């Protein structure tokens, strides 16, 4: 339900309702965190 | 602010042109001068080129 | 300074005990004069123009006599150590600006009203330790308050290596990047500072403050990103500048109020307080009382000072003397 609906290219995490793209990772706040993807 | 989307309608970054190259025929630019803060904090500029 | 009086209140300096009026020779000599009945007690003051006799206690109307060190008397420095939190982060977060704020309360004015606010910012990096990050955040801050060039800055401003976490390290808008080469920094000491003073005018008084931080962004939520903390102070105002507008506020009673009204017009009185020297104090509060439908009565105080040479020499003394000359037991500080 929590729809993202942007994504964020930076070296400092963005708001938690976007995507955080950092150069080979991509974050999204889940359980209070940036969780990354396998 | 990504809970927000800055619409063109509004802001008109973009915005029409009169011109004989095409009929939709734009023009871009846009520039900040207030940031209007809580509890009623209004900051102007006033550029001075003695400065 | 502009105390408060219960109907009078009244001081005499003490710089030598001499045992008879006839051995009061220089000024601030002094001697506990009280019969052998103990029915009375006054002290015989050698003042810079001659000879001058304290009000006469009536022994049987003594209300409190205690003597009071130097110690009790000297504005303990209240200090801080701001440091990062551990539970946001225990190292800086780079691309965050750590903007601290300090808040200043009893400025020029008297009220809390009164306040004013020195910024400090620092921007972290990748790879900045903690100590380089206090280290640049005291140099902020000491470029914003210590860049006045009058008086004096509003704040105090140190750093403590781990390998002595003892030693201060002072930080004005004056040191470098270069002069701070230690990496083992813990800490940001902001103690608070030692205004001027003025004997009659400008009374020893001081700006309070607390580190007020500002928010930072970890891993989602806006977050205070250091703790102020109070540590127990190390440097004490000393008394003398407390003692001196005490005198110059209690001979005004005995001399002159007018002090420089008109000012070619007026009186020299003769202080006998130096004001950068440490002194004990020795208050008494006795009281007159009439003989028939006369049985208010006035309350009145008699303050003696004596500089305090580490132990207490000269006013245990003078507190010996008065016990065995006026029957009362005062205890030696």
């Amino acid at each position: 339900m929590k729809t993202l609906r942007t994504l964020k290219i930076s070296p400092n995490a963005p708001d938690i309702n976007s995507v955080w793209l950092y150069k080979g990772t991509m974050k999204y706040f889940n359980n209070g965190e940036w969780e990354t993807i396998g | 602010w990504t809970t927000f989307v800055l619409d063109n309608n509004s802001t008109r970054v973009v915005e029409k042109v009169q011109s004989r190259l095409h009929s939709n025929a734009l023009s871009a630019g846009f520039q900040f001068v207030e940031y209007k803060a809580p509890n009623g904090v209004r900051v102007r500029l006033d550029v001075d080129p003695f400065y | 300074m502009v105390i408060s009086i219960n109907q009078v209140r009244q001081l005499y300096v003490a710089k030598a005990l001499k045992a008879n009026t006839a051995a009061l020779t220089t000024a601030g000599d002094i001697v506990p004069k009280a019969d052998t009945a103990k029915t009375t007690l006054y002290f015989q003051s050698m003042s810079p123009a001659g000879i001058v006799a304290s009000d006469k206690i009536n022994l049987k109307h003594v209300l409190y006599a205690k003597a009071t060190p130097s110690e009790a008397l000297a504005h303990k420095l209240v200090r801080y150590s701001v440091t990062l939190d551990a539970d946001v982060s225990a190292t800086p977060v780079a691309g965050q600006n750590y903007i601290l704020r300090l808040a200043f309360r009893q400025y020029i004015g008297l009220s809390e009203e009164d306040q004013y606010f020195k910024y400090g910012e620092v921007i972290a990096r990748s790879g900045m330790t903690a100590s380089d990050f206090y280290k640049k955040m005291a140099i902020s801050l000491a470029k914003n308050l210590e860049n006045k060039t009058e008086s004096t800055p509003l704040v105090n401003i140190y750093l403590i290596s781990a390998a002595a976490a003892s030693t201060d390290v002072p930080v004005t808008s004056a040191t470098k990047e270069s002069d701070l080469t230690a990496t083992d920094y813990n800490q940001i000491i902001i103690e608070e500072t030692e205004q001027p003073w003025v004997l009659g005018m400008m009374p020893q008084a001081f700006i309070p403050f607390t580190p007020q931080f500002l928010t930072i962004t970890v891993d989602g939520e806006d977050r205070l990103w250091g703790v102020a903390t109070v540590v127990t102070p190390t440097k004490t105002v000393p008394d003398g500048h407390l003692i001196a507008d005490l005198e110059y506020f209690c001979m005004g009673a005995r001399g002159d109020i007018y002090r420089g009204m008109g000012y070619p017009n007026i009186i020299k009185t003769t202080y006998l307080v130096d004001p950068g020297a440490v002194y004990d104090v020795l208050d008494i509060h006795y009281f007159y009382t009439g003989s028939n439908e006369s049985v208010q009565k006035s309350e009145k105080t008699i303050t003696l000072v004596a500089v305090d040479d580490g132990s207490h020499t000269a006013m245990n003394a003078l507190i010996g003397a008065i016990n065995t000359a006026s029957g009362l037991t005062i205890a030696t500080l």
